[PDB]
């Protein structure tokens, strides 16, 4: 993450990022709306900086530092680059919406009013489309990438100091090579969860509440079409095994 | 320091979410509750033995029978979570959540936690459960599940006072350890 965006989110709610005399204009109701988008859009932050650190970290360092078989990297980051413009993209509407909400003269103080087109964009025509096929291929390839880094980091020394140094810094301590695979997987299923939060908040105004009513069954509708798609790959799996 | 890895399971609303959240956190959170949980990796020291142990939660993959298997691969311990205030959580803990566990998780130890201990005594909670012909789960009814469940042990924890949190994942980090 860039430094204007992590100190943008390093508050633990809206309440407390805000000027406590910005707060004190607003009725409670829009405080607990903003606090549980803020929620949203932080969460978007680390999953954008998940998905840098096994681009950049591992995946880069890996073809830069190690002499691994070709094919073996993209076996271990199966979609990271599609993944990363889906949510790199998601993330800059998302900060836009912020970032023109602010008040003059700061940086800091800003209401997002309507942020129900927004996730109905996202998750509605050709970017739909594209989340539903790169998550089906990821979520699909999930097992194969855990155990093939299990494999090299047990036979291979090169590669287990690679991951022992890369790894090391404090904060790296939740962001090892199989925890990024299974925070990547399990960002699709907070979607739900946190925009129906956010429509509980959001009644005051009947076009808000109908576009986030649109946009929590457009994600639930994207998450079932994923479920639906994934069967898990084997390495070395046969066609027999497959079609039985 | 070994490291482990903990995975909660239980239906939407037991409180598993809320339970990660307030062990995890260094102060309570008085001003807002996450929704959500990503992950966390906490030090513990149990019994003399220091281990990193990293937690995870299934909130938001209970719809999903092809997604959530994905949370299990490699789990050292099984915290399986019903709410005291809901008798109908408890009753969805042995023919679908252990099955479940079960299969993905052979050999694991699960250990059966009651979540919301103190609306066992809460007037609101007793009288909304009576118009369904219910009460507040008992003690003896969390043990005995558990004991038909093969768990590992039966704990009782609050995250709205903390009463009981910490001592569940001391419990689940020597779990995990055996
Ligand atoms: F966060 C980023 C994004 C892209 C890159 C990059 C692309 C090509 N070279 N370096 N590095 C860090
Ligand atoms: F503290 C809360 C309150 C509501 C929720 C919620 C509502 C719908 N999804 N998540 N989560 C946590
Ligand atoms: F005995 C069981 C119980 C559940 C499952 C299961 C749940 C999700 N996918 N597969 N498999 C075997």
């Amino acid at each position: 993450s860039m430094e204007m965006d992590e100190k943008d989110f390093a508050a633990d709610s809206w309440s407390l990022a805000v000027d406590s005399s910005f707060l004190q204009q607003h009725k409670k109701e829009v405080m607990k709306q903003q606090d549980v988008i803020y929620e949203l859009i932080q969460t978007e932050l680390h999953h954008v900086r998940t998905l840098k650190i096994m681009t950049r970290l591992f995946r880069t360092g890996m073809l830069e530092e190690l002499h691994l078989e070709p094919g073996v990297v993209q076996g271990l980051f199966p979609c990271v680059d599609e993944l990363s413009d889906i949510h790199t993209r998601f993330l800059s509407q998302l900060l836009e919406r912020r970032r023109q909400a602010l008040c003059p003269g700061s940086t800091r103080n800003f209401v997002i009013h309507r942020l129900g087109d927004l996730l109905i964009s996202q998750f509605s025509g050709p970017s739909a489309e594209q989340m539903c096929k790169t998550y089906s291929e990821f979520c699909s390839r999930h097992s194969k990438a855990l155990k093939l880094y299990k494999e090299l980091y047990a036979r291979d020394k090169r590669f287990q100091q690679f991951i022992r140094k890369v790894t090391r810094p404090a904060v790296l301590k939740r962001h090892g090579v199989q925890e990024c695979i299974l925070l990547v997987t399990q960002r699709i299923t907070k979607y739900p969860l946190l925009i129906s939060r956010i429509l509980q908040h959001s009644h005051g105004i009947e076009e808000e509440r109908q576009d986030l009513t649109t946009a929590l069954g457009l994600v639930k509708e994207l998450l079932s079409n994923v479920d639906e798609g994934i069967y898990q790959l084997e390495k070395g799996a046969r066609l027999q095994e497959i079609y039985n | 320091a070994i490291r482990k890895k903990l995975v909660i399971v239980g239906d939407g609303a037991c409180g598993k979410t809320c339970l990660l959240i307030v062990f995890s956190k260094d102060q309570f959170p008085e001003v807002y509750v996450p929704t959500v949980f990503e992950n966390y990796v906490a030090d513990i020291e149990v019994d003399g033995k220091q281990v990193e142990l990293a937690l995870w939660d299934t909130a938001g993959q209970e719809d999903y029978d092809r997604l959530r298997p994905l949370s299990y691969p490699d789990t050292d311990v099984i915290l399986m979570c019903f709410s005291i205030d809901s008798p109908d959580s408890l009753e969805n803990i042995p023919e679908k959540w252990t099955p479940e566990v079960k299969h993905f998780c052979p050999n694991v130890p699960i250990i059966l936690v009651g979540n919301k201990k103190d609306l066992r005594n809460d007037e609101h909670t007793r009288r909304e459960l009576a118009k369904m012909k219910q009460e507040p789960v008992k003690p003896e009814e969390g043990r005995d599940m558990a004991n038909r469940i093969g768990a590992f042990g039966y704990m009782e924890c609050s995250a709205k006072t903390k009463d009981g949190v910490r001592e569940v994942f001391e419990m689940a980090t020597r779990a995990a350890l055996q």
